[PDB]
């Protein structure tokens, strides 16, 4: 898994990988691992796969459940605070580790946390196995000030190390985009570079190659009238 | 504590066909979850229209091959030249292996060739030296991806005529080259899109009467 | 002692042109005491079909228990459950043990009533959902099944040749497996009809 | 302390009535009028904000709420009891059912749950 | 403890159990019952750890004769059976699990079948034409599934049993002195005296 | 699974062909009988390499021996031979179950059962494997001395079957070897899967499994 | 970690390294390890980060809780509710916290609570795994009723030694200033301390 | 077996169109004590080769004793030591990973990883891996522990493929080695900021470079990081 | 293996010898013998670990085979014994001992006595009336306590001997498939071929 | 423990401790660290005091052996005679070795040779438990070409700064100074250097 977040002007930028693994097999190649805690909250997971989804949605519940309680739009922090103190009680045996990016009436904001429930600010983050790969790309094409069109281009290249470096890592880029004052815009597969090559071969069987025992029709309905 | 031993990846495949055999392997090299190389070449030819694989712990595996190559020179210099037939070289990489039965090449082992009537020929060995004539065979990473679909295309295992149901075995029909290696590149590229530590690139040599070919294809690199 | 390889089995799915397929294998052993021949791993609930492998008591259990929550579902909703929701539903169930969890790999397979669109699923012991579109693995020649999968499945398959190439990716996989085989089914699922077929196999 | 009112304030007497029960309904009757018409392709819910005084700002006094994205409430009566209904019924909606199906409640089934609420304060100690 | 075999035929089920009781150096007994009748028509047999399978047994049967007096009704094999593996199923994620494997013979009077279930410990349930715990299967199993015909008498049920028991008797290292046999028919539990 | 049986006739030695990696299915068609030379046949089970290695060396030994002493190699000798190797290497790790069969002039028909801790047994019938009790059962209820050849072949390919059947490491095909005191005759290759379904018919067992 | 807190005439100032690592990977090179926890009550963490910002929040819940009901509490009194916390749950947790705060009437004060639980009240306070390389250059360097800008350069020269010797040590050099005229943060950059 | 005590970090190298470059930084850690601050983890072997080691200092200084030994040796009865018959990169190599393997074979490793870089006399660019387990592999580009994980997907973006190689100028190359140098300073805890950068050109021959520093590092963006979450001030 | 019993009486000494042979989970043979004739007059059975039992048992007959040969004379029992003794305390601190316990039956053709001498695998020797290794004696040493009389005669000996192997098939748990017997006296090495 | 060597601008001082201890008993409280191999060269011991006088005895066997076939062995000599004994025995020695010896061509050299065998040439060392308290100080305190009584002063305070921190460490400070002058034994007692 790779995972990075990006600061940028009037917003924060998240994305991901989209390969998830069984050890060293390919369960799903277009995974979508952008989740959203709120319109404008959104996290990316690395660790224990249920862990990082069901600590999404149980925050992103009472998230939104605080949010209609106050009358006001959820804030990063929020997530941020319930996040830590629910990892923090369960002392790492949840193995959850985020980065959580979003905006709201207060700004933009982008944080990773860690399944111990410590937190970390910052203006670039990433996580997962080709979090190493990413981080050099961070590293040495960051800048303070960046463009909306800087950061995408910045975030999913820090993805794109992570797919061709880490074998943990692989398939396609997913991003969302947060700025201030708008819609966050989810963009699904918005890099393919690993289109599976045409076959040699269609292994299309003839029809009556599978020896069969018994047919039977499976009553899937209700308990038929009359 | 020093542990001796490690894991490269790699995954290998030998076929034997009518009057050929073609033994192939990916060229990726890796540890844990990085790449040290995406071509590392895995195959060689030994001398003699035999070529050989050890696949595994990288390290044992050269430390064989270059071993075995080097019997291959001395059988010449104490035999008069005489050419290394594919079941002798089988029976000498046993004693090679079990030599160090108490301190393993931790590899697995495939050699291809022509048997002495022309016939394609493949030899499969365990770490510790047991062998067999085998006309297919899987090894490393994907092994148990890959041998499953050759069971059922090329041995056409739980394949029946159609019509018949399940009364009449679809006929055992003899396979080209050409056909051998479609066969070849789709198991590498189902291995590839499934198993992380195969891709890169497709190594293939081929054996005939006419000596020894080399084919190549990229794969993906994710 | 690996709970999930004490009893061996596999499941798997696969989606086609306005169908799926689900298919299981049927042996019940005890390490390698083969026990039973009959015991099947794929339910239904209406029109939702579920494969459970992994430790044969916690299968029957989640059987017994999915039975349960579905009954009392369709009493209160006046309507059969659909893939999509059972799918958080199993979801839920399972990540509620996180701690003390059930030792299985389901796999939901079924065709939304409304919209007619094929769906299946996986999940881990623990909850995690894999929502592939092609096709869903599990069991003790998971690693088989991914092979035969990627190879033989193409998209869009009618029913009929969808059959063969789920049979025969099942069947070859199985045979490469010490803990799988010993008979087999495969439910080809249409959004009114589904059949059910038993499979000539080798019994060793 | 301890709550020691472990007994039922409502109780049938003698012709059949569940007093308290009636005289919440008279409670209701008082209550500001609101209405609900469907439409083949909606539904309206419209009540009067009536201000307690003009110094009051009425747009945070809200009477018509949003229980989930397709489910909305409004109310007569005691302006207080329905607030705290509202909350209950917002998270009722999830830990019930959201939180096990990943889908929000149908109207029915919601209803159904806010009911059940209203019933337990007419039997509960 | 350690063997015990069931076989369904025709219209009986026999339950196979041996006598020996041991405890680690010395056999104590060479005439223990290893078996609870539940109902007039469900006979189980138990076997695993010391003290855990009678306790188990009994208050299975406590529970299944309760449930006759309620409802003046005995249930069937299929819903004893079920009852019975969901105390195991229950029980094998308990602080301390009851470590007893079963096998449930009963005849069906509704059905007018026998049945045989076969449950162990973790609560896994099969319906059997004949079943064995622990390592009862490996040296039997070849035996039944080369002579076993659904349409058999008791008699020769009986006559593949003492095949069965012969041939455990010759490779099997443990002394278990020899089984007590009970028949499960439409007319009730007997046991069968001489084997 | 492995068995050898001595009877009227010689001995019958009849094993299954899979090998197993965990759960993982290696090989349906290894042959875990070697042919140590044209008058002696050694079973494999326990390590592959083991038994291949040290029997193909026994073969080696057994020709030294017969050069020397211009005379076929007893099978007891032969057998004492691989035994005694073994022995030496005690603790080291190597595992091996093995029959060694053969038929001489002045012992007859002989089977030795020989073993990595060093055990060395004479007997009748031996089954050796993962598959052993299952095949033990048909053996002891249908063998006698006076078997013809062709009963006595059938019997060693339906012990076989049987574990097959029952025990999920053992499978594949049948091998079966008739030793004479002229030499071992091979009697084919019998895939388990055609042979499991045409014993069914033919013999009206495993009425349990649906066919 | 490389942490300290240092008294001197107008107040007190505590000074941090930025550097946060798992293993030898550097997580987070711009850490802010200096926090608030009331006004002008603040602490350097080491140890576990989930243990520390788990406390420091619960110490900043109860001074808040404190100040609604009895005013401004003391530094001993932030001091006390840190060591309640460290020594009750002294099973479970790996904390090193340094607690430093300014009154007007007890001035600078600065509390060091070690791993059991223990209270030290001192007129200056090291900590972390960076702290054992400048002890005896804290011990020959330290003076009492210091300037602002001898206690800036004390704290300055004794953690660029530490970051010099201590791989898990590094990054900028935090500091805030405590005093009567409020609050001030400082921050200084690898290129000015590393050549002192 | 043993356990290394006085280690180096990373190695890194690459290729360009007429040579290889190797960089390694000057720290010897003891632990997390980073003891040693003048530590030449480079050493040139003649005029075409530059080995670059990591991992166990003293396995270090004997692995230069040995190669510093084959000079000598190679130079006895050798009336062509300086020329036709000198020291090619691949002897040097193939003997140091006969050694590195032979070592784990008798359970006592040389608890290093090790990378040749050098031109071959027909001016082919040589450069190869070797470590404590004996195991070896090459590629257009090479590093050693952590530069492995950051340096080889930043040095990979340069040279992909072997078809790169031609089209990368030792400009371009020197100045991602010298950007990955900068990456690994920020990242690992057990780098310094001190480091040597040889070049081995199939033109200029070898070039070596001793104490470089890491320069135009960003850290400014520091100040405005506040707490860990909900602080203000 | 398991089970080896040695009782002197009056004029020879019998020695008793379980027949299985177990391979964990399978009884392999149910006739095996598990002694060697050393001398014409001296007998030794013995029990411990698989392969060594043999080994050891047949590098001690060839021994004294030899030493036969060179003097023509055959040894006592008493110098056999010790003989034997040596060989197991030389090999408690070998790289790999051999654990194997032994029972030496003979008669001693000088003194016309019967000797029986008892050697664990330590090389701790005793010289018995009647001896065991294993968990032998302790279900057997009570009854030959009771009923032992240095003047029995070898038909008084083989029926004491009945009663102990009665005893054994009674309450050991493991079935060791009776025994092979065998009389040591003036006359030689027999074996008493139905018991 | 607390060793160091310093070289000046007319040779090499050596410094150390005199405390030895079996946990936290002192076994012997006036212990003599400063051991020497050849005339003006001389080596001070860390690690097991078995090890480290077995290695000692050896190399002055070695040294002693030179000299009567080759004349006075060199500081790097002396050193690389230690090297191969530490670097050929890692797996059964704890030894942490500085070597100090003056020349007329090569003056005041300084060679440590830590745990692992490998050896390092510098200006000066520092080792033992007692050292990591003033890596600190010693990187601040230290200059190149100080005279005899500026590095007597410097090992004085560095050592009393070990000393005071370090609990396996203490006694009296032994020096030995060597020069083209001779060989010069100093010894500094608890009440000199406690209060610095
Ligand atoms: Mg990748
Ligand atoms: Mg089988
Ligand atoms: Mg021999
Ligand atoms: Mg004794
Ligand atoms: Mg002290």
């Amino acid at each position: 898994t790779t995972i990075v977040g990006v600061k940028f002007n009037n917003g924060v930028v998240i994305a991901a990988d989209t390969r998830s693994t069984q050890g060293p097999i390919v369960a799903d190649k277009n995974c979508a691992k952008l989740h959203r805690i709120s319109p404008k909250i959104w996290c990316a997971g690395a660790g224990t796969a249920a862990d990082t989804e069901a600590v999404t949605q149980l925050i992103g519940s009472n998230i939104e459940l605080h949010s209609l309680y106050t009358s006001r739009e959820p804030r990063v922090v929020s997530a941020l605070q319930m996040l830590k103190q629910h990892l923090f009680k369960y002392q790492g045996h949840i193995g959850a580790y985020l980065i959580v990016a979003g905006v709201d009436p207060t700004g933009s904001h982008l944080f990773s946390i860690h399944a111990h429930g410590s937190t970390d600010v910052g203006y670039y983050l990433s996580l997962g196995s080709g979090s190493l790969a990413a981080m050099a790309v961070l590293e040495s094409h960051w800048k303070q000030d960046l463009t909306k069109e800087e950061a995408i281009k910045l975030a999913s290249d820090a993805i794109q190390a992570g797919i061709w470096n880490d074998l943990g890592s692989g398939s396609n880029v997913d991003v969302c985009v947060m700025e201030i004052g708008k819609d966050a815009e989810y963009l699904r597969n918005y890099l393919t570079p690993n289109v599976r090559e045409e076959k040699q071969k269609s292994y299309k069987f003839p029809r009556g190659t599978t020896a069969v025992l018994k047919e039977s029709i499976v009553n899937i309905c209700d308990i038929q009238e009359e | 504590q020093f542990n001796p031993y490690g894991d490269n990846g790699g995954t290998i495949l030998g076929i034997a066909g009518e009057d050929f055999a073609v033994l192939a392997g990916d060229t990726r090299n890796i540890t844990d979850y990085s790449i040290n190389s995406r071509y590392e070449p895995k195959v060689f030819d030994c001398g003699d229209n035999i070529v050989m694989s050890a696949n595994g712990f990288a390290a044992d595996g050269d430390a064989l091959v270059k071993r075995f190559k080097n019997s291959v020179k001395w059988y010449h210099f104490d035999h008069n030249d005489k050419k290394l037939s594919i079941n002798s070289a089988a029976r000498n990489i046993q004693h090679l292996l079990y030599g160090k039965r108490f301190f393993p090449y931790y590899v697995h082992t495939i050699i291809a060739g022509l048997d002495e009537d022309g016939k394609g020929a493949v030899y499969s060995f365990d770490p510790v030296g047991s062998y067999e004539r085998e006309q297919c065979r899987a090894g490393g990473a994907a092994a148990s991806l890959i041998m499953p679909f050759l069971d059922n295309q090329v041995n056409f295992k739980n394949q029946y005529e159609p019509g018949t149901n399940g009364k009449v075995k679809k006929p055992l029909k003899y396979l080209s080259v050409e056909e051998v290696i479609k066969l070849v590149r789709d198991s590498f590229t189902s291995a590839t899109e499934r198993h992380i530590q195969v891709g890169d690139g497709l190594e293939i040599l081929i054996v005939t009467k006419d000596g020894v070919r080399k084919e190549f294809y990229e794969l993906k690199r994710d | 002692s690996d709970p999930s390889s004490i009893n061996g089995g596999i499941v798997v799915a696969m989606t086609g042109k306005d169908c799926v397929a689900i298919a299981c294998d049927l042996r019940l052993g005890s390490q390698s005491l083969g026990v039973s021949n009959k015991f099947e791993k794929i339910f239904h609930y209406g029109h939702v079909f579920l494969g459970i492998t992994g430790l044969a008591t916690d299968v029957t259990t989640l059987n017994e228990m999915f039975r349960y929550k579905t009954n009392l579902y369709k009493l209160k909703e006046e309507r059969a459950i659909e893939p999509e929701t059972f799918t958080q539903l199993v979801s839920s169930s399972l990540y509620e043990r996180r701690f003390g969890p059930y030792f299985v790999g389901p796999v939901v397979a079924g065709i939304n009533s409304k919209s007619g669109k094929p769906f299946i699923a996986g999940f881990d012991l623990i909850g995690c959902i894999d929502e592939a579109k092609d096709f869903i693995v599990s069991g003790t020649a998971s690693d088989q099944l991914f092979g035969m999968c990627e190879s033989l499945y193409e998209p869009n398959l009618e029913p009929e040749d969808l059959f063969e190439t789920i049979s025969q990716a099942l069947l070859n996989a199985a045979d490469r497996d010490a803990l799988s085989g010993w008979g087999a089914v495969v439910y080809i699922i249409k959004k009114d009809e589904v059949v059910k077929r038993y499979l000539k196999m080798r019994q060793d | 302390m301890t709550d020691r009112y472990s007994f039922s304030l409502t109780t049938f007497s003698p012709s059949g009535k569940l007093g308290q029960i009636d005289y919440a309904l008279t409670a209701v009757k008082q209550g500001v009028t609101s209405l609900g018409i469907k439409a083949t392709n909606g539904v309206v819910i419209a009540t009067e904000k009536k201000s307690s005084s003009p110094l009051a700002m009425s747009e945070t006094l809200s009477k018509v709420s949003l229980l989930t994205p397709d489910i909305g409430a409004v109310y007569s009566g005691m302006g207080p009891d329905y607030r705290v209904l509202v909350d209950k019924s917002r998270k009722v909606a999830h830990t019930s059912y959201k939180r096990i199906y990943g889908e929000y409640p149908p109207t029915k089934l919601l209803v159904s749950e806010v009911a059940k609420i209203m019933q337990e304060a007419t039997q509960s100690g | 403890m350690d063997i015990i075999l069931g076989i369904r035929v025709q219209d009986s089920v026999i339950l196979a159990s041996s006598k020996a009781v041991t405890r680690g150096i010395s056999v104590l007994k060479d005439s223990d019952d290893k078996t609870r009748q539940l109902s007039p028509h469900t006979l189980m047999s138990f076997a695993g750890e010391a003290g855990d399978t009678v306790q188990f047994a009994e208050y299975i049967q406590a529970n299944i004769q309760l449930y006759s007096i309620r409802e003046d009704y005995e249930l069937s094999p299929q819903a004893v059976s079920s009852f019975v593996r969901q105390e195991l199923a229950k029980s094998i994620r308990s602080r301390r699990p009851y470590q007893v494997n079963v096998l449930i013979g009963g005849y069906d009077k509704k059905k007018n079948k026998p049945e045989l279930y076969q449950i162990d410990y973790l609560g896994t349930k099969v319906e059997l034409p004949y079943g064995a715990h622990g390592y009862s299967g490996f040296y039997t199993f070849s035996l039944l599934d080369h002579h076993y015909r659904p349409d058999m008498t008791t008699e020769e049920g009986l006559d593949l049993l003492k095949l069965c028991v012969q041939e455990l008797e010759k490779r099997m290292p443990m002394d278990f002195k020899g089984v007590i046999v009970k028949i499960v028919d439409k007319d009730g539990i007997r046991q069968v005296d001489d084997f | 699974t492995t068995l050898a049986f001595r009877f009227q006739g010689g001995i019958i030695v009849a094993v299954d062909s899979r090998a197993t990696a965990g759960n993982w299915v290696a090989s349906q068609t290894v042959k875990k009988v070697i042919e140590i030379n044209p008058f002696l046949l050694g079973t494999m089970a326990g390590g592959a390499a083991d038994c291949q290695f040290w029997e193909t060396w026994l073969g080696s030994q057994c020709r030294l021996h017969e050069l020397r002493e211009k005379e076929r190699i007893s099978v007891a000798a032969a057998s004492k031979i691989l035994s005694n190797l073994v022995y030496q290497y005690k603790g080291a790790g190597l595992s091996m179950g093995t029959m060694i069969c053969g038929y001489t002039r002045k012992e007859g028909p002989t089977i030795y059962y020989v073993d990595s801790d060093g055990t060395r047994l004479k007997g009748d019938i031996f089954c050796v494997g993962s598959g052993q009790t299952f095949a033990y059962g048909v053996l002891d209820s249908n063998y006698k001395w006076d078997l013809s050849v062709e009963d006595a072949l059938y019997l060693g390919k339906r012990s076989i079957l049987a574990a097959a059947h029952r025990d999920a490491y053992s499978g594949g095909s049948v091998n079966l070897y008739h030793v004479t005191e002229d030499g071992w005759i091979y009697h084919g290759n019998h895939d388990v899967g055609e042979l499991f379904w045409k014993v069914k018919e033919e013999e009206g067992s495993f009425n349990n499994v649906i066919g | 970690t490389s942490i300290m807190a240092v008294t001197f005439k107008d107040g007190v100032i505590l000074g941090a390294d930025s550097r946060t690592t798992t293993g030898a990977y550097i997580a987070n090179r711009v850490t802010d390890k200096l926090t608030r926890v009331h006004d002008k009550i603040w602490c350097c963490r080491s140890g576990s980060a989930a243990d520390t910002q788990a406390i420091a929040d619960i110490v900043q819940y109860h001074l808040e809780l404190y100040t609604s009901q009895y005013g401004t509490p003391s530094t001993e009194t932030a001091a006390s509710v840190f060591k309640e916390l460290c020594y009750e749950n002294k099973d479970n947790l790996t904390a090193g916290i340094i607690v430093a705060g300014y009154d007007d009437k007890n001035k600078g004060e600065v509390y060091t609570i070690p791993l059991g639980g223990s209270v030290h009240k001192l007129p200056y306070a090291i900590a972390g795994s960076g702290s054992t390389f400048i002890y005896g250059y804290c011990d020959k360097n330290f003076r009492e009723n210091m300037s602002k800008e001898e206690t800036v350069d004390f704290i300055k020269h004794s953690l660029s030694q530490a970051i010099k010797w201590d791989g898990s040590s590094g990054g900028v050099i935090r500091m805030v200033v405590l005093t009567a005229a409020g609050v001030e943060r400082l921050i200084f950059y690898p290129d000015e301390y590393e050549q002192l | 077996t043993q356990q290394p005590i006085v280690t180096g970090t990373s190695v890194i190298s690459m290729k360009y169109d007429n040579g290889v470059i190797i960089a390694a930084d000057n720290l010897g850690s003891y632990g997390s004590l980073l003891r040693f601050n003048g530590v030449e983890r480079l050493i040139p072997v003649g005029d075409n080769t530059v080995v670059g080691i990591s991992g166990d200092i003293s396995d270090m200084q004997h692995i230069e004793r040995l190669l510093k030994d084959l000079v000598t040796e190679n130079a006895y009865d050798n009336p062509l030591a300086d020329a036709e018959e000198a020291l090619e990169p691949s002897y040097i190599f193939e003997y140091l990973a006969t050694v590195m393997y032979q070592r784990r074979s008798k359970m006592n490793p040389l608890w290093n990883a090790i990378i040749v870089a050098g031109v071959q006399s027909n001016g082919d660019q040589f450069l190869r891996y070797v470590n404590l387990l004996g195991v070896t592999y090459s590629s257009p580009t090479l590093a050693t522990g952590f530069g492995a994980h950051m340096a080889n997907p930043l040095l990979r973006k340069v040279v992909d493929r072997e078809s790169d190689i031609p089209k990368t100028t030792v400009q371009v190359a020197e100045e991602a080695i010298v950007n990955a140098m900068r990456v690994l300073y920020y990242r690992d805890a057990r780098s310094s900021r001190n480091f040597s950068l040889a070049i081995i050109d199939k033109n200029t021959g070898l070039t070596f470079k001793k104490n470089l520093q890491v320069e135009n590092m960003k850290w400014d963006f520091a100040k405005d990081i506040k707490g860990y979450g909900t602080q203000k001030i």
